[PDB]
């Protein structure tokens, strides 16, 4: 199948430089132009440059935002595409993706990678603080309960929040962090048959992949 | 220097319901040489990667559902959706190729349903928290239709604003639902003065609050 997966991203200071990578797999790499396209937080697409393919001597085209800023290049001995950031500022925070391009003849982007989160601060990186929500004994008593877990007070995004390392999937809702002075804080909530828990157990697994941080924490009656 | 521009900003439809949206371009995207448009639409569901739905304007790419059909030409584009369902949720791109790349803003796609009151649960802060010297109380307002919502928390009786932040979740792709969350932070300190902790929602579903709240003293 085809493969596309960013990586590199994280947080980096103002004025400072980051290079992304883009590692792919499952077709013929050379026979493609490669673009990056990112996205700030909340906000629109914006394409910003691609690199032709073979047939087109591999050269670069950049969105005006970047040109001269920004440079993306290839490895086609191992099928892998760069971009290189340079002189960032906070306009630059965003999730960026490599999708896979022209071949020639199609005008399409056939295939994306899930992206990787950039952040431009002067702010230190911080892990969370992750805290059980055991529900009270009074909300224990019909047919659904609900348990959470609290990640409080990290920075930069993102954080990963699964839980029973990710067996289960229905009935979570893992809040949008909020940030205040300069850290996040989000929560996620599951909620399970009261037959299962605390009979059999519930975990939440968080990881801040910039503190490479990586926590279980066991839900238990109070 | 090609602006692309999409209507509507956002809106909502109910699950079997027609939608339109539209796309223009300050200038046509018909290729002279081989005589198709080339604008493509993508569809960003909450929290994934764009996914590829309709290129050269009509053409549906493999294994996209039946229901989604682009149309127009020149500077002029329509995504159209014969019949929303709930996973359908998401914002929609258009995008022009026909000199390097270029995304419109999108528009953002909203499903109606019926009204639902939430399922509120209220959590005490955990005895890690608190031997550190803090203390969060939590509340989720989970599966409630539509968004708007109020929480209000009182201390002893008492109505208290002050270090309480709401998040609210995009909606459920499979049950067009919202669910909020409300954290109210205090000291340790604070925290040990008071007793009863209430969280209370009012929604448009009920002209009565949802209460739930817990004592301190019964831990
Ligand atoms: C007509 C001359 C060249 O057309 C081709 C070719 O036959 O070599 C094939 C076209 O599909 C296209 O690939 C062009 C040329 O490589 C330019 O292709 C781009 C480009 O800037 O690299 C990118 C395409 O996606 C499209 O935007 C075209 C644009 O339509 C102008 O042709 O430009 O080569
Ligand atoms: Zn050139």
């Amino acid at each position: 199948e085809v493969k596309l997966v960013e990586s590199g991203g994280g947080l980096v200071q103002p004025g400072g430089s980051l290079r992304l990578a883009c590692a792919t797999s499952g077709f013929t790499f050379t026979d493609y132009y490669m673009s990056w396209v990112r996205q700030p937080p909340g906000k629109a697409l914006e394409w910003l440059g691609f690199i032709r393919n073979k047939a087109k001597g591999y050269t670069t085209e950049y969105s005006a935002s970047v040109k001269g800023r920004f440079t993306i290049s290839r490895d086609n001995s191992q099928s892998s595409l760069y971009l290189q950031m340079n002189t960032l500022r906070a306009e630059d925070s965003a999730t960026y993706y490599c999708a896979r391009d022209h071949d020639g003849y199609y005008e399409r982007f056939a295939y994306w990678g899930q992206g990787t989160l950039v952040t431009v601060s002067a702010a230190a990186t911080t892990p969370p603080s992750v805290y059980p929500l055991a529900p009270g004994s009074a909300a224990q008593t019909n047919s659904m309960v609900t348990l959470g877990c609290l990640v409080k007070g990290y920075f930069p995004e993102p954080v990963t929040v699964t839980w029973n390392s990710g067996s289960l999937s229905t009935g979570v809702h893992t809040f949008p962090a909020v940030l205040s002075s300069d850290l996040y804080t989000l929560t996620s909530s599951v909620t399970v048959p009261s037959k299962t828990w605390p009979s059999e157990t519930v975990t939440c697994n968080v990881a801040h992949p910039a503190s490479s941080t990586k926590v279980d924490k066991k839900i238990v009656p109070r | 220097d090609i602006v692309m521009t999409q209507s509507p900003s956002s809106l909502a439809v109910s699950a079997g319901e027609k939608v339109t949206m539209n796309c223009k371009s300050s200038q046509s995207l018909l290729n002279s040489r081989t005589r198709k448009n080339y604008l493509a639409w993508y569809q960003q569901k909450p929290g994934q990667s764009p996914k590829l739905l309709i290129y050269w304007a009509s053409t549906r790419e493999s294994g996209v559902p039946d229901r989604f059909t682009g149309s127009g030409s020149g500077t002029d584009f329509a995504l159209t959706i014969s019949s929303v369902q709930a996973e359908d949720l998401a914002v929609y791109y258009c995008k022009q190729s026909y000199n390097l790349r270029t995304f419109g803003g999108g528009t953002k796609l909203e499903i109606k349903r019926a009204d639902a009151a939430p399922t509120v649960s209220i959590f005490p802060p955990s005895s890690e928290q608190l031997t550190s010297g803090g203390a969060s109380v939590v509340c989720f307002l989970n599966n409630f239709y539509p968004k708007d919502i109020n929480v209000k928390w009182k201390i002893d009786g008492s109505e208290r604003a002050n270090g309480v932040l709401n998040s609210w979740t995009d909606q459920d792709s499979k049950d067009s639902t919202y669910s909020m969350t409300s954290t109210l932070t205090l000291t340790k300190d604070e925290y040990e003065r008071h007793n009863s902790y209430t969280c209370e929602a009012s929604h448009k579903t009920s002209t009565s609050p949802i209460v739930k709240s817990f004592n301190r003293n019964e831990c």
